[PDB]
């Protein structure tokens, strides 16, 4: 019987706990004897499992926490809209999107930083933004700064509401555990109410506000001269002038004469030639269909009426000869353990962010986006990074479940057990396939470097020597290019210009998109991707599968999820914990994503982006050198890194100088991590002994005894500074490069 | 007191895994742990996976002594059950290992002679130069 | 019915019995390989193994080697294959010298799946391994020569 | 094998013995401390050298000490 | 229904021959005699080692010392006139 | 160029083979 | 020996509080006790311990 | 690599590889005489430092000689 369950006033609201650091932990609440205390206070702050054993209290904590997060995000959006209204060149940009650089940040004039306010156009001086907000705002039909202001106020209000909701649902009316456990209902409401009504109502805004205003903008009429959005709702005559379907109102909808609505609900595909973005009509139709799909999907699970599936039933129905009991027991696991859920959701959300990156490069959804190379590069890189991080997190919390929540005596599952019983085979096979992949991908590169160095280019792996064609990908390309004529008749063009066949979409003299050629170089990089991903998976999966025990450490589970080791014995057992596997997996994720974004950058600058001359002459940014240059490590070293770092290294004395500063700073932080990664806390402790002596000599030794960081924190600081450094380096490199030569 | 005898008692219910014995058991040595369970019940295997201990006598062969003391520790701590374990050589010989004198080493028991006990504080160890060119270590004195 | 069972019924031996490991087709296949002819002279086994391996070895050397696009492709590739045959024979030889003492008996299993006693493979002895290596060299070179003949004569 | 030594600063809290994962240490009668007992290491052939015992010892300085020495298949924690 | 036996430590520790067959020689008798007589010299591991090392080195030295210029560019040598160094140096 | 064609493969292939085999047998004994 | 609550200097070289001062808690009168002098310190050691046993020749009453 | 990742990870990995070898037919016929284990902690530090130093020296040597002799001042 699914219903609203809530406890009234579980926790009194008082600043008393604010004045007592570490209140959540009986150990930390006692106070500091050494400095280590401090770090612990922050490390275990959000580890609610180590706070209480009660699943209910934890669930409440996470719920209000989520409200806090949403509040923060609303405040963030509020900031973006407000800065877009008060400190930007957005209207000017609307007047001329093809020759004005998007800027929504200005700096104050002190210590010379005024130079950062550069000539972005529109009679405005500031920092060029690469978030892509301007194209969103144009797509939403926003024309004035006033509307941006109003959206900012709305977002601020929503921030207040989310914060209050957090306080309310923690201190005043806190849901019961059964409420959180109503997964059938939660799934129904999230499928139908969130996504369904979300894309439905959004389709509403698109059909009533986006389409008309954008039609006007594309027509060329001055934005101020364009009718306000509410008028298109009040006066249906305007929409009728733009799309005659509205003359018949909602009649063809109910009478099933949907063909009449082909004016604003299309299925053309490809890109709009005068904007370089997907057709907004296609987008509106897309959101309508999606809305229907999710709406019907949200009626799958049984709640307070007979109809509907039971999750446990569907799970217990799937069991084979190879797997025995199958998915039985998983419902209980996934309705009592937050870490399992977090694992699944992190893996899938990360993967989703990755697919978002790819789909947004290859099918530009916003007007004047494809030709804003800075924005595209930025979006791709950003979402790729977010994805990778979320995935590593999925590994972490999978392992955390494996150590803290797994209990085969009370919550047994056959699949998990069987996985555990042949983990050696799984990990060994992953190992082998990783070595094979490494050899047969990187080894090709080294082979090429050697042959090239020895004066034997005819012995290389390339398109002009020993060819390794991506036949399968080429076939998929051709198939997807010929699809509109055969297997998708209702579609006018392809879903993306990047497919093997097609024309070329250009906007304002710049290339928006064109068919992307795939050769030996692409085979090579793709197999590098497969390799790096496989290694990352090797590390993480090994980490979670051996989190509880191994032949080396039979009782590793009792040591916890996060611990440095089990001593120098057994030959040495450093980094045996699953946490340390998350730690190594982070480095490998960094590696993989780095080579991925380099792949994207070089390929785009070489074979896609660039200017287009009259009669159809396309001049790319790096003139198609990829196919010949990316086949050796030296090519990446010289033609990519060395050649393209030019913009960042000579950005001094201009508006892009901050990128030079960040280039150097990031290199510095990266190197700085190596001190932590390469060393150990014993040395630091003894050094600290000497320094402490010096402080005692002058009566200035603190009561909170100065301690070297723990082994684990040394590792965490190490990997954190390593990632921050490397990623920020590629950040500065990318942005300076693409902003200067774009 | 005489050590426990080692007969052929039934093994726990388990579908088999890849974490069991290897060639070391055949050529060098393996181990055997026995216990007496009040009922049929699930326990986690030291080598990974879940097994079912039967009621009465149970005998499990493992690859390392550490696995044996691990499992035994989990038995005594979780299931409140006494355990023993032995080492087994390829020739067939069995060596009784734990608990050595019938009493757990945590609690004192008369009869045990000291091994490796230095009757001096740790700081009073001689410098390495004192033992140069000898076979002795400063902690062997 | 279930598909995966403990190895030979023993759930505490570090392996599992799957269709890949133990099914009639694969079992018959492996048991008929020269390596598992546990009751025959290791010399003949060596001849077969070396023959097959040298024969396959001729392929990739000829087509992928540095002289693949020259009139002297077959000679070069086959020679290289013979070279690898020699090197691998050297490897096998030192493996035999290092692993088995002339006095030491067979280290091969002396039991079957059923549990009955049988004569240990003489492949796991010094003399036996030496014979196997001789067979790998003879058969290796012979296989290279034969493949080269079929390919270019 | 590794070497394990007990020193007379031992106060017989037995923490090290119940910390060993391979049953190396044990408690024997003694008169040097109030607890009437001292630690002992009769089975260092099974010692892996993890040093959990040292991490369990309360005394300053340690009354149990592990000197990693000759390396064997048992001390390497190998199961193969 | 047990798997522990002191008298039979072989079955206890899974020391089985999983795929070894007790079948007699399936090979060609004439070819068997051929190989048993002709491949015999290489069945002495010391002599085989000496023969493979010395013979292999000898062969390598042969094909190396007599390598044609049409095979190895290193034996053919330079065929174009030399270029002058950066600072007018030979 | 005459001698190098003899000595180079001698030191680069034969010598390390002999040495590695010898050291292998020595260390394995 | 020294009285209870007496401020003593540590003479044991391998002690965390070597050359430092602590307070006497109790002295074991059993002559078989090798380290009777129970001492407590203001700061904990690397093992989070604030108390330790010493011998008569390992403490020095000062003020 | 040798400086950042430490022993236990590799030791366990190698354990799974040892299992892999003892359970792979044909390859089963070949067995090691010295048990495969992960490098020791100190050994790891040394090997890591060695790769680091060699890389350092060789890289800077190549740059030095190439940049200088490429133009000869
Ligand atoms: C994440 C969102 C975000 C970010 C990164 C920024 C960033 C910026 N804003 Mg923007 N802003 C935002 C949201 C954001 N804003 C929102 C939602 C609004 C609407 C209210 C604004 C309205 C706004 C205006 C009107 C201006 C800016 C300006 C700026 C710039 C200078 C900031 C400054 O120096 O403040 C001033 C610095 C301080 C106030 C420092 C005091 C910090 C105190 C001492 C900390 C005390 C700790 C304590 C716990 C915090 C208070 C808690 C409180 C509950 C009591 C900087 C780029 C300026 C600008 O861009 O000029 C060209 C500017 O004029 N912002
Ligand atoms: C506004 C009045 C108010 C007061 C007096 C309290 C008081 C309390 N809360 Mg409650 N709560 C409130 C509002 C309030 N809350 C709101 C608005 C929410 C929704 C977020 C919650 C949700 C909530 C949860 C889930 C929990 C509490 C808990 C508590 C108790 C301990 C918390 C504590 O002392 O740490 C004080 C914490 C801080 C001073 C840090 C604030 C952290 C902010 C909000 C995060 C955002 C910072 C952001 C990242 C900026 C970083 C910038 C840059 C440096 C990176 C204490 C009685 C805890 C409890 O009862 O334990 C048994 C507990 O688990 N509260
Ligand atoms: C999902 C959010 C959403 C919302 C809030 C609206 C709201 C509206 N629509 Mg729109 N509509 C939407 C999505 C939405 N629409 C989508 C996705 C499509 C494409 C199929 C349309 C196609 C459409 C047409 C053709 C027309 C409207 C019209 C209207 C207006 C009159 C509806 C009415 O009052 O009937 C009464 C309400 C009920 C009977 C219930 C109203 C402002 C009418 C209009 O704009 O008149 C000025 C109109 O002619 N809509
Ligand atoms: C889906 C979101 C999400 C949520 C809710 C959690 C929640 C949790 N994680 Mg998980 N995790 C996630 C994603 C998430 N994680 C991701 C994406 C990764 C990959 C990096 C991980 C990898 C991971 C590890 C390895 C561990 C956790 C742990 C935890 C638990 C304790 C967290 C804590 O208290 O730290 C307090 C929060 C901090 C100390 C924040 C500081 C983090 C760095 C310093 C900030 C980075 C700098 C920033 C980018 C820029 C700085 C600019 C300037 C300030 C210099 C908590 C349940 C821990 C645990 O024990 O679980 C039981 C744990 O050991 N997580
Ligand atoms: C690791 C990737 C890789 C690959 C695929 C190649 C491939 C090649 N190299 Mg290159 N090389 C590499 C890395 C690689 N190299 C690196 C990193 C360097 C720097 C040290 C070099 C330096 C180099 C030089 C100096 C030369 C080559 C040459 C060659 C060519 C001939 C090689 C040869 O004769 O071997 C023989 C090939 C084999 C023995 C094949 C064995 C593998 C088989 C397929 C295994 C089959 C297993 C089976 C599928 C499993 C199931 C069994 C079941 C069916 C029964 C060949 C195209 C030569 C050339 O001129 O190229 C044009 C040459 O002169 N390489
Ligand atoms: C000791 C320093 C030294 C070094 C670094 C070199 C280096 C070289 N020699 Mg030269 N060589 C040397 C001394 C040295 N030589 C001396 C003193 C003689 C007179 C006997 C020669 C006679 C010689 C000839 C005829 C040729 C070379 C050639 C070469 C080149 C190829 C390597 C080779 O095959 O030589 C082989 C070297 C020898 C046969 C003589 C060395 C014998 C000494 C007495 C023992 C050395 C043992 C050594 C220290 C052990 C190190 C390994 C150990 C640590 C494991 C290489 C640049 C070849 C060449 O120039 O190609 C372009 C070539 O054809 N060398
Ligand atoms: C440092 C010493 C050294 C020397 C002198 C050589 C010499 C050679 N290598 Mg290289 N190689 C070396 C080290 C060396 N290698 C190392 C360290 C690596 C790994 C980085 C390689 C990786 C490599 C690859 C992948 C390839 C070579 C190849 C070659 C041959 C050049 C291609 C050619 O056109 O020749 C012409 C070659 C022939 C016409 C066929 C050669 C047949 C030989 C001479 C028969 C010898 C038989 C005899 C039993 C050898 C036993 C020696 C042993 C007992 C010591 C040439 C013989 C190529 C090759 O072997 O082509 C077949 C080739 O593909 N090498
Ligand atoms: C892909 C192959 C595939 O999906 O196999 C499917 C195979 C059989 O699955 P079942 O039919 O037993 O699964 C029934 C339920 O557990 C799932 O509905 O799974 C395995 O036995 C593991 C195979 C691993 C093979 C190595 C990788
Ligand atoms: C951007 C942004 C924002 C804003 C937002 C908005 C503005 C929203 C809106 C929203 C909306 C405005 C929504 C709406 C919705 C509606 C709906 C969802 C409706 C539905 C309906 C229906 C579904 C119907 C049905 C029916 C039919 C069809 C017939 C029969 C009867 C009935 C009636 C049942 C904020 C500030 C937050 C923040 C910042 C960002
Ligand atoms: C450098 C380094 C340290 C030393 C780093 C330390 C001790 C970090 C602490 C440094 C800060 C600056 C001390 C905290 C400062 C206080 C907050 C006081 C602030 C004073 C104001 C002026 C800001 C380790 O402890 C360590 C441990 C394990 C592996 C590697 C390493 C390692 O590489
Ligand atoms: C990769 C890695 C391994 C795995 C590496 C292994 C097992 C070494 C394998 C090397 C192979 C066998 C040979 C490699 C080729 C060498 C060039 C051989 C040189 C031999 C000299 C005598 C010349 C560890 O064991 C390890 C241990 C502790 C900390 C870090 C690490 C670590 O990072
Ligand atoms: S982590 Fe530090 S302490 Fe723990 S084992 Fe590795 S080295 Fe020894
Ligand atoms: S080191 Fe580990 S194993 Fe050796 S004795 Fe101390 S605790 Fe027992
Ligand atoms: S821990 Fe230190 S003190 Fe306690 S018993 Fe073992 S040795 Fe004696």
């Amino acid at each position: 019987e699914v219903k609203i369950l809530v406890d009234r006033d579980p926790i009194k609201t008082s600043f008393e706990q604010w004045a007592k650091p570490g209140h959540f932990s009986r150990t930390i609440a006692k106070g500091p004897d050494t400095t280590t205390w401090i770090w612990n206070l922050h490390a275990d702050a959000h580890d609610f499992d180590s706070h209480t054993s009660d699943l209910e209290e934890i669930s409440r904590k996470v719920f209000s926490a989520h409200f806090g997060q949403l509040s923060i995000i609303f405040l963030w959006l509020s900031g973006m809209y407000f800065h877009g209204a008060r400190f930007s060149n957005y209207e000017a940009w609307l007047n001329d999107p093809t020759h004005i650089k998007p800027s929504a940040q200005v700096v104050w004039p002190i210590v010379g930083q005024e130079i950062l306010n550069g000539d972005v156009g529109g009679g405005f001086r500031g920092i060029q933004i690469t978030s892509g907000f301007f194209q969103i705002w144009r797509a939403s039909g926003i024309t004035s700064e006033l509307q941006l202001y109003c959206t900012a106020i709305g977002a601020l209000v929503f921030a207040g509401l989310m914060l209050f909701a957090g306080w309310f649902h923690y201190h005043k009316a806190a849901p019961k555990l059964a409420w959180f456990q109503d997964v059938e209902s939660m799934l129904n409401h999230h499928l139908a109410g969130l996504l369904g009504l979300g894309s439905l109502s959004w389709a509403g805004h698109q059909v009533h506000v986006s389409l008309p205003i954008n039609q006007f903008l594309n027509a060329g009429v001055d934005p101020k001269e364009i009718p306000l959005p509410h008028e298109f709702i009040l006066n249906r005559d305007l929409l009728a002038q733009l799309y005659p379907s509205f003359a018949e109102g909602a009649t063809p909808f109910f009478t099933l004469n949907w063909s009449k609505y082909a004016d604003f609900l299309t299925f053309r595909g490809g890109l709009d030639p005068l904007t370089g973005g997907l057709w907004l009509t296609d987008i509106a139709h897309h959101h309508l269909a999606i809305a229907i799909l999710f709406l019907i999907a949200g009626h799958m699970y049984r709640t307070n009426w007979g109809i509907g599936h039971g999750i446990k039933d569907i799970l217990e129905a799937h069991k084979g000869p190879f797997t025995g009991q199958g998915h039985k027991g998983l419902y209980e696991i996934l309705t009592t353990s937050w870490h399992a859920q977090l694992s699944i959701n992190l893996a899938m959300l990360g993967s989703l962010t990755i697919v978002v990156a790819q789909h947004m490069y290859s099918m530009p959804p916003y007007p004047y986006l494809a030709t804003d190379y800075a924005t595209q590069l930025s979006l791709f890189t950003h979402h790729m990074w977010i994805g990778g991080f979320l995935i590593v997190g999925a590994a972490a919390h999978a392992a955390i479940f494996m150590v803290r929540d797994y209990d085969p005596t009370t919550r047994y599952n056959d699949l998990l057990d069987r996985v555990l019983r042949h983990r050696d085979a799984i990990i060994s096979h992953l190992n082998w396939v990783c070595i094979f992949l490494g050899f047969h991908s990187f080894g090709l590169y080294i082979h090429n470097d050697t042959m090239s160095a020895l004066g034997r280019p005819q012995d290389m792996f390339s398109d002009t020597a020993i060819q390794l064609q991506p036949v399968f990908a080429q076939w998929i390309q051709n198939t997807h290019a010929l699809a509109p004529g055969t297997t998708a008749p209702g579609a006018t063009a392809s879903t993306s210009l990047t497919w093997g066949g097609g024309d070329l979409v250009a906007v304002g003299g710049k290339v928006a998109l064109l068919p992307i050629p795939l050769g030996t170089a692409d085979f090579l990089v793709h197999h590098i991707h497969a390799f790096t991903i496989h290694v990352t998976v090797l590390i993480l999966l090994k980490g979670v599968l051996f989190a509880r025990s191994s032949r080396l450490i039979p009782d590793k589970a009792n040591l916890g999820f996060r611990f440095p080791c089990d001593g120098p014995g057994r030959g040495g057992t450093c980094q045996v914990s699953a946490w340390d596997h998350v730690f190594l997996g982070l480095f490998w994720m960094y590696n993989s994503i780095s080579v991925v974004i380099f792949h994207f950058s070089w390929k785009m600058q070489s074979d896609v982006w660039g200017t287009i001359n009259d009669q159809g002459v396309v001049t790319h940014i790096t003139a198609g050198n990829f196919a010949q240059s990316s086949i050796t490590i030296n090519g990446w070293l010289r033609d990519f890194l060395w050649a393209q770092a030019s913009q960042v290294i000579q950005s001094y004395g201009s508006s892009l100088s901050a990128y030079g500063l960040f280039f150097l700073g990031a290199h510095f932080v990266w190197a700085f991590s190596l001190m932590f990664l390469f060393s150990g806390r014993g040395y630091w402790q003894e050094l600290i002994e000497s320094i402490v002596w010096a402080h005692n000599k002058l009566k200035v030794a603190p009561a909170t005894q100065p301690r070297a960081l723990s082994i684990v924190q040394g590792r965490a600081v190490g990997v954190t500074h390593y990632l921050l450094g490397g990623i920020a380096t590629t950040w500065a490199f990318f942005l300076a490069r693409i902003i200067a030569v774009g | 007191t005489p050590p426990e005898l080692d007969p052929n008692t039934p093994s726990p219910i388990f579908g088999g895994s890849t974490g069991g014995l290897l060639r070391k058991a055949q050529v060098e040595e393996f181990y055997v742990i026995t216990w007496d369970s009040p009922k049929e019940q699930i326990f986690e295997m030291p080598t990974g996976g879940a097994a079912i201990m039967r009621e009465g006598p149970n005998l499990l062969k493992l690859a390392r002594k550490e696995q044996c003391l691990a499992l035994g520790t989990r038995l005594r701590s979780k299931y409140k059950i006494k355990y023993q374990f032995y080492r087994v050589f390829p020739n067939g010989e069995v060596q009784y290992l734990h608990p050595k004198d019938g009493v757990y080493p945590e609690k004192v028991n008369a009869g045990r002679q000291g091994v490796g006990q230095n009757f001096r504080s740790i700081g009073k160890n001689v410098s390495p130069i004192e033992v140069k060119f000898t076979g002795k270590q400063p902690y062997d004195l | 019915y279930q598909v995966i069972q403990p190895i030979n019924g023993d759930p505490f031996i570090g392996s599992l019995e799957t269709p890949v490991t133990s099914s009639p087709l694969i079992a018959w296949y492996l048991s008929n390989l020269p390596a598992y002819r546990t009751a025959v002279s290791p010399l003949l086994r060596g001849i077969e193994v070396g023959l097959a391996h040298g024969y396959l070895l001729v392929g990739p050397f000829v087509k992928a080697g540095p002289l693949r696009n020259t009139e002297i492709a077959g000679q070069a590739g086959s020679l290289a294959a013979g070279g690898l045959v020699v090197i691998l024979s050297l490897c096998l030889t030192i493996y035999g010298i290092s692993s088995f003492n002339e006095g030491a008996p067979s280290t091969a299993p002396s039991l079957t799946l059923t549990g009955r006693k049988k004569e240990p493979d003489q492949l796991q002895t010094a003399d036996g391994w030496a014979k196997f290596t001789g067979g790998f060299f003879f058969g290796g070179i012979s296989g290279v020569i034969w493949a080269y003949f079929l390919l270019y004569v | 094998s590794h070497s394990v030594k007990i020193y007379d600063t031992c106060i017989g809290c037995t923490q090290c013995v119940r910390a060993c994962p391979t049953d190396v240490l044990e408690m024997i009668p003694w008169g040097g401390c109030k607890a009437k007992q001292i630690a002992s290491a009769p089975r260092t052939e099974d010692c892996v050298g993890c040093k959990r015992c040292e991490s369990a010892c309360p005394t300053d300085f340690l009354s149990v000490r592990v000197y990693l020495w000759h390396e064997t298949t048992r001390s390497m924690g190998l199961a193969y | 229904s047990v798997y522990f036996d002191l008298e039979d430590l072989g079955n206890t520790t899974g020391q089985w021959d999983s795929y070894g067959s007790d079948a007699p020689s399936p090979y060609n008798p004439l070819q068997s005699k051929l190989f048993e007589t002709f491949a015999a010299p290489f069945t002495k591991r010391g002599l085989l080692l000496k023969f493979l090392i010395l013979g292999g080195g000898s062969t390598l030295a042969y094909l190396s010392a007599t390598a044609s210029g049409d095979i190895l560019p290193i034996t053919r040598g330079p065929q174009q006139p030399p270029k002058l160094g950066p600072r007018g140096k030979i | 160029i005459n001698l190098p064609s003899l000595f180079v493969p001698l030191v680069g292939l034969l010598f390390p083979a002999v040495a590695m085999a010898s050291l292998f047998l020595h260390v394995e004994k | 020996g020294p009285k209870r609550g007496a401020k003593v200097k540590i003479l044991r070289k391998e002690s965390y509080w070597y050359k430092g001062t602590g307070s006497v808690v109790a002295v074991d009168q059993d002559p078989n006790t090798r380290y009777p002098v129970v001492v407590r310190f203001n700061k904990v050691n690397y093992a989070n311990v604030s108390t330790n046993n010493y011998a008569l020749d390992e403490i020095q009453e000062v003020e | 690599m040798f400086l950042i990742s430490w022993r236990g990870y590799w030791q366990e990995l190698i354990e799974t590889l040892a299992w892999a070898h003892e359970r792979t037919p044909l390859a089963n016929l070949i067995r090691w005489r010295d048990k495969p284990v992960a490098l020791s902690i100190v050994q790891a530090r040394l090997v890591g430092l060695v790769h680091f130093s060699v890389g350092y020296i060789f890289t800077y040597a190549a740059f030095l000689i190439a940049s200088t002799s490429g133009k000869f001042g």
